[PDB]
């Protein structure tokens, strides 16, 4: 089987710089070599077949090169658009094997979250349950934690983290944490604070309100 | 325009079967070589069958993964394309994709796809919850949970509210996942007009609209 190698496997760039992604076969393809992008949430979508040729509506910001066993996708003047994983395909032989991806992460200023805190819906607590949730929105670097107090003791057990990838508009990332009490765990005490701990602060950022 | 549109996934019990169909268009079906692609979350794609025409006897390929489980078929009267599935596994979840083969050995337009859960948790409905504030721009949101397999299909005011949401992807804690969204508006948009959360869950044909009230 021919193994497809990529190379780097992620990588961050400035807008306006020039990327060159690698694919090594293990076995020479010929020309028959392919290059595909996707985008956060999307499908893979063709943007090199044979190599060099570039696929139909695919900016000519992109080109590929390459015979035998090393090929190169260059994209030149990297735009906020272009935030996805990359992968490469040999039609080779069979099996059909792809290359194990580069994803591609955009360099930005630094921006702070905007933090947002919600106490249960009374709906839930009609039904038993308390969630507490916050949103930290739109910052940079994606790199985050956060930490829930409960009367100013930390909860660990019981909050589920979910973060999204890469916007490709503002390349900015997100993160949402729910903390899930049973209701009457959530009635035996009163301050809720979620508490962010990011680059743009020497100290957490933190929320909080007073059930 | 070149068209593939998947359908017959869902969740199965581990051992269980599925039978997937495409439906092509857009393009003479009869002239293309036809395959079928999966992607797990946060993996590269995976090939696992090709089918070939009339000339070639519509003749298949298989990877080792799935030869012997699965097997391509076509349908030239109705220009579909199917995959049946048995012995699965959990390691079978995946979005599965159909997928044309064009010249020259690429795999070149790509099916919106069909989710596959393999797992034996059951089907329950999504909980959704409607997330109001405790100047300048209000942030709002929408907490969906207690629900199995995904996807949901999360969003705002039937989808004329777009812009400044963040739907997170879904956690999945003792087999029940939990989804959020966040929506951004001017402080001047809300709550003079309307704001709904509506989930789709379509595992268990539910649509749920949660208008968010101050
Ligand atoms: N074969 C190969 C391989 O071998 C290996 C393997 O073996 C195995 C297997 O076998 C086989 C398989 O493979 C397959 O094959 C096939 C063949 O080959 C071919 O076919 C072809 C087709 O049909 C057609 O084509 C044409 C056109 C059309 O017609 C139009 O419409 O198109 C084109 O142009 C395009 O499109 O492109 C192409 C063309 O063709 C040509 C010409 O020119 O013609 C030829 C070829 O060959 C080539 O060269 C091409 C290139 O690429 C360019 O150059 O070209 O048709 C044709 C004719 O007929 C027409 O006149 C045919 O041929 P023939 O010779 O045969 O006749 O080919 C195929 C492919 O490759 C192609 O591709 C292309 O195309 C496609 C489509 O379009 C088509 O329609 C696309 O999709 C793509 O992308 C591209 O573009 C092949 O396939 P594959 O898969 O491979 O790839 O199949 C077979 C079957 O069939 C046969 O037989 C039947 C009966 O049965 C009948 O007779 C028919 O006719 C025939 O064909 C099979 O056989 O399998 C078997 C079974 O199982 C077994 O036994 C065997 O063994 O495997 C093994 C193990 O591993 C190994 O050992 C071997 O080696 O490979 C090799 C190396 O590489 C080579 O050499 C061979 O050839």
């Amino acid at each position: 089987d021919i193994q497809m190698n990529q190379s780097p496997s992620s990588l961050s760039a400035s807008l306006g710089d020039t990327i060159s992604i690698t694919c090594r076969a293990s076995q020479n393809i010929n020309i028959w070599l392919s290059w595909y992008q996707q985008k956060p949430g999307n499908v893979p979508k063709l943007l090199i077949y044979k190599a060099s040729n570039l696929h139909t509506g695919v900016p000519s910001r992109f080109s590929g090169s390459g015979s035998g066993t090393d090929f190169t996708l260059i994209i030149s003047s990297l735009q906020p658009e272009d935030i996805a994983t990359y992968y490469c395909l040999q039609g080779q032989s069979y099996p059909r094997t792809f290359g194990g991806g580069t994803k591609l992460e955009i360099k930005r200023g630094d921006a702070a979250p905007t933090v947002s805190i919600f106490p249960p819906s009374s709906e839930q607590l009609t039904s038993g349950g308390a969630s507490v949730v916050c949103f930290l929105n739109n910052f940079y670097p994606k790199d985050i934690n956060v930490k829930w107090k409960i009367d100013g003791s930390e909860r660990q057990n019981g909050v589920l983290n979910s973060w999204t990838d890469q916007d490709s508009k503002d390349s900015t990332y997100s993160m949402s944490s729910t903390l899930t009490l049973t209701k009457d765990e959530y009635e035996r005490h009163n301050s809720y604070t979620c508490e962010a701990t990011h680059k743009t602060s020497t100290s957490p950022i933190v929320k909080s309100f007073n059930r | 325009e070149v068209k593939l549109v998947e359908s017959g996934g869902g969740l199965v019990q581990p051992g269980g079967s599925l039978s997937l169909s495409c439906a092509a268009s857009g393009f003479t079906f009869s002239d293309y070589y036809m395959t079928w692609v999966r992607q797990a979350p946060g993996k590269a794609p995976e090939w696992l069958a090709l089918i070939r025409n009339k000339r070639n006897g519509d003749t298949a390929e298989y990877s080792a993964s799935v030869k012997g489980r699965f097997t391509i078929s076509r349908d030239y009267s109705r220009s579909i394309l199917h995959l049946q599935m048995n012995a699965l596994r959990t390691e079978d979840s995946a979005t599965y994709y159909c997928v044309r083969q064009g010249r020259g050995y690429t795999l070149d337009y790509w099916g919106q796809g069909t989710s596959v859960t393999v797992s034996s948790a059951k089907t329950t409905a999504p909980s959704v919850y409607p997330l109001a504030p405790v100047g300048s721009s209000v942030t709002l949101g929408c907490l969906v949970k207690g629900y199995f397999p995904e996807p949901v299909t999360l969003t705002w005011n039937s989808g004329s509210l777009s812009s400044g949401v963040h739907t997170f992807p879904a956690v999945l804690q003792s087999g029940l996942y939990t989804l959020s969204s966040s929506v951004t508006v001017t402080s001047s948009t809300w709550p003079s007009q309307s704001i709904t959360c509506n989930v789709a869950h379509p595992a268990s044909s539910t649509k749920v609209d949660k208008k968010i009230e101050p």
